[PDB]
């Protein structure tokens, strides 16, 4: 799974295609801003407030 | 906006070590092990409604000085070139966690090992410490109290405050926020502002910073006596019913009688008390604390080298070759200046001035006697114990009990308007 | 602060086969490898990154920038054309810039 070159293009073409699709089309994480910590403060621990 | 983060530690007042010991340190850390004790100090002074006192903390300035001494003596461990945080002890105390979160009793091995010998009048840069460099919010939160300590330790007199007058500061949001403090006192306003600053560091030219500068200017103008009920700064002033009292209370107020005329421009200067009786004046210490909280991201002007001792010269962010002069004053003489200015303005009479003078004289006598007695007790304790010498209040000299540049300071503050 | 997506720098043809002699592409041929933040002052950019994630890593050119002061933040993509190593985007751009500078120093 981590190294696609191990999957044979001839013996397992469908599996190689599926692995490539998984690597190049899985969703990408992102972030957004929320809250008003002026009054409520911030309770975030492992992330920026 | 500030670009360099430097601070100065306290200097020995004739002793051979930092004037603090285990008893004072334990009394300070009695209810919390965090060395950053601004909120604890605010709670202890109890809104400045009365004269706070204790066995080990005679005055509020005493606690302020002890906080400064504790921070100065403790911060020298992680600021060694090796930058190790938890391998050496200072007065049976060790840091917990590299992020400088609290002080705890030393482990048995460190207790057996010798302690650290601290030095006097050290100047340090916050960005040298790796963790402070890595985390901006942590550095900005700490630098407020570091700046307050520096403003107290810069000279041998009382703390330093910054006064600025500028008409362009006022705006709609500033007016809306300022109108909400119509009936509150200076101590309450300072409490709320300090808590807000602690929750969030302010930016360079924010609403909170501008309102803080406006409040400081209003308080100092009212204290001098340029602004009063019949001569207001945009219908705002500070009222004090009992001038010259031991614990003065100042209340924000509005009046539609008259508004003074303000010349356009931007002016500012630096004020400080010289007489030792500042230890029992909450308002001055709170003003200095507000200036320190402002200093986090504002980059105030430079202070002239000739107004500070040799060891405080050429600090990268604070002192400089050509800078503003420090104006020092005496409280008792400033009371007389206040009364005289009001009488010339025509809103006070001779009998009222005489009553205020008598009350001020009584207060000065009481404070002088108490301070001298406490100093003598400290001297005797230091004589008795040669291995745990300490000071409970910032040392002073007999010469500081006389009037200094009070007239010039009053004239400068009056000309500010 | 203006946020701009970073476009591709290389484009593959059909006969790219991850060969030993194929030129490396440093992951700059994928859809999104980095993201640029443009402003006017570095202190404003720094204040902006107080309340924004930066675990991936932030890179900067202090010399003449392409279109003005800007920071660059990498994504979670990977470079797999140089076995037996798997290299993420930030390290890939660092390596490319380092090699360019070394060639410039030589020539």
């Amino acid at each position: 799974f981590m190294n696609i070159q191990l999957i044979s293009p001839i013996d397992a073409p469908i599996l190689r295609q599926w692995a490539e699709i998984i690597h190049r089309y899985w969703p990408n994480p992102s972030q957004i801003r929320y809250g008003a910590p002026n009054v409520f403060g911030s309770a975030n621990l492992f992330t920026p407030p | 906006a500030r670009a360099a983060f430097l601070f100065k530690t306290v200097g020995f007042g004739g002793l051979q070590n930092v004037p603090i010991n285990d008893e004072l340190s334990s009394h300070l850390l009695r209810a919390g092990n965090s060395p950053w004790q601004l909120t604890q100090f605010l709670d202890w002074i109890s809104l400045g409604r009365g004269l706070a006192t204790s066995a080990l903390v005679p005055t509020a300035g005493s606690r302020y000085y002890q906080m400064s001494c504790l921070l100065s003596g403790t911060l020298q461990i992680p600021f060694r070139p090796n930058h190790r945080w938890g391998d050496i002890r200072f007065l049976r105390l060790v840091w917990s966690a590299p992020t400088l979160d609290g002080l705890v009793v030393a482990p048995p091995q460190v207790l057996a090992q010798p302690a650290l010998q601290a030095q006097a009048d050290r100047v340090y840069d916050c960005d040298d410490y790796p963790f402070l460099a890595r985390d901006p919010r942590f550095k900005h939160r700490v630098y407020q109290q570091l700046s307050a300590v520096t403003l107290l330790n810069l000279t041998g007199f009382g703390p330093i405050s910054y006064v600025r007058v500028d008409e362009d500061m006022w705006s709609g949001d500033v007016n809306q926020l300022l109108m909400n403090y119509f009936g509150h006192t200076f101590a309450e306003i300072a409490y709320t502002l300090c808590q807000a600053s602690a929750n969030r560091p302010w930016e360079y030219d924010g609403t909170y910073a501008r309102m803080t500068q406006i409040v400081l200017s209003l308080f100092w103008l009212s204290y001098v006596g340029v602004i009063h009920q019949q001569n207001t700064y945009r219908t705002f002033y500070f009222q004090c019913n009992r001038r010259g009292d031991a614990a003065e209370v100042w209340i924000l107020s509005c009046s539609l009688n008259h508004s003074a005329q303000i010349r356009p421009g931007n002016r500012s200067l630096f004020v400080m008390p010289t007489s030792p009786d500042w230890n029992m004046d909450v308002n001055l210490i709170l003003s200095s604390t507000l200036t320190g909280c402002l200093c986090s991201g504002s980059q105030l002007p430079l202070i002239d080298n000739n107004s500070v001792p040799a060891v405080s010269r050429n600090i990268h962010g604070w002192t400089g070759r050509a800078g503003n002069q420090l104006h020092g004053f005496q409280v008792r003489r400033m009371v007389t200046e206040f009364c005289d200015r009001l009488r010339r303005d025509g809103v006070m009479t001779q009998a009222q001035q005489n009553q205020v003078e008598a009350l001020a004289d009584q207060t000065q006598q009481f404070k002088r006697d108490k301070l001298e007695t406490w100093a003598r007790e400290d001297d005797q304790y230091n004589q008795a114990h040669p291995n745990s010498t300490m000071f409970r209040t910032k040392p002073f000299t007999n010469a500081q009990w006389g009037r200094g540049n009070t007239g010039a300071t009053s004239a400068a503050i009056a000309a500010l308007i | 602060v203006l946020e701009v997506a970073a476009g591709r720098k290389y484009l593959q043809m059909e006969n790219y086969s991850n060969d030993d002699d194929d030129p490396p592409l440093f992951a700059k041929d994928l859809s999104d490898y980095a993201k640029a933040f443009y402003s006017d002052t570095y202190e404003v950019l720094d204040r902006f990154f107080w309340t924004h994630d930066s675990s991936a890593g932030v890179l900067v050119h202090y010399d003449k920038p392409t279109n003005g002061h800007h920071y660059l933040l990498g994504t979670l993509t990977q470079m797999v054309s140089a076995p037996p190593y798997i290299i993420n985007a930030t390290d890939a751009m660092l390596l490319e810039s380092c090699l360019e500078q070394f060639s410039a120093n030589v020539r």
